[PDB]
């Protein structure tokens, strides 16, 4: 499977710290689509402009590829420093 | 040619970290930078996988662009306090230019790339800190 990880706003806002999906999706753009489907609140959470990814604890585009296994996290722009 | 990365509660010293940092012959200009808080608590939330992977990746960029030798960085979390120190970045090489321009390169991208986010804890209640856009253009002209 998919694992999938949330922090900060995005993860108060969905609800949960982190959650499984199958690993039918080609694509990082094409798992936030399906995971913003869910419901409004995980709309509001995943459609942000400014949303950012990572993908095996990289930053990666939303085209970056995605494999069986793979651990892939949405958060918001960081504040550390 | 080692790097030094460190993520954790601890609090750190200037003193402790110095004379590692700047024990070599060959790396004869050291540059260090310490960011502090800047009255309410603060909290910083992180990504435990995936923070000290991606300083070393600053670092790796770092050492792709300028001769460097030896680095330090370290990056605090759980609850501090104005005042407290939050981050230290150590860089040598053997002209100045390379080392001041390399500490503000790791700097600008650890601002907008390391996942650590701050929370204050106001009279009213958390307050998530807002990403400054000062921050995105400084990062962008690397
Ligand atoms: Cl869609
Ligand atoms: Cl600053
Ligand atoms: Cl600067």
């Amino acid at each position: 499977m998919i694992k999938v990880l949330f922090f900060a706003q995005v993860r108060e806002l969905v609800g949960t710290d982190a959650t499984e999906v199958a690993a039918d999706f080609p694509t990082v753009e094409a798992l936030r689509q399906h995971m913003a489907a869910q419901s409004d609140r995980w709309a509001l959470a995943l459609e942000d402009g400014k949303l950012l990814a990572a993908v095996n604890q990289t930053l990666v585009s939303f085209d970056h590829p995605l494999t069986d296994g793979d651990e892939v996290a949405f958060f918001p722009p960081v504040t550390g420093g | 040619a080692e790097t030094k990365i460190v993520v954790g509660p601890q609090p750190f010293s200037v003193g402790e970290e110095y004379p590692w940092l700047a024990e070599r012959d060959e790396d004869g200009a050291v540059v260090t930078f310490t960011g502090k808080v800047r009255v309410n608590a603060l909290t910083l939330e992180h990504y435990p996988g995936m923070t000290e992977k991606a300083l070393a990746e600053i670092v790796d960029e770092a050492r792709n662009r300028w001769p460097l030798g030896r680095v330090t960085v370290i990056h605090r979390i759980g609850e501090l306090w104005p005042g407290d120190e939050i981050v230290f970045v150590g860089v040598t090489s053997a002209h100045r230019s390379s080392a001041f321009e390399a500490g503000q390169f790791i700097m600008d991208y650890l601002k907008t790339r390391a996942p650590f986010w701050k929370r204050e804890a106001t009279p009213e209640g958390d307050r998530w800190v807002e990403a400054r856009e000062s921050d995105q253009q400084a990062a962008k002209r690397w």
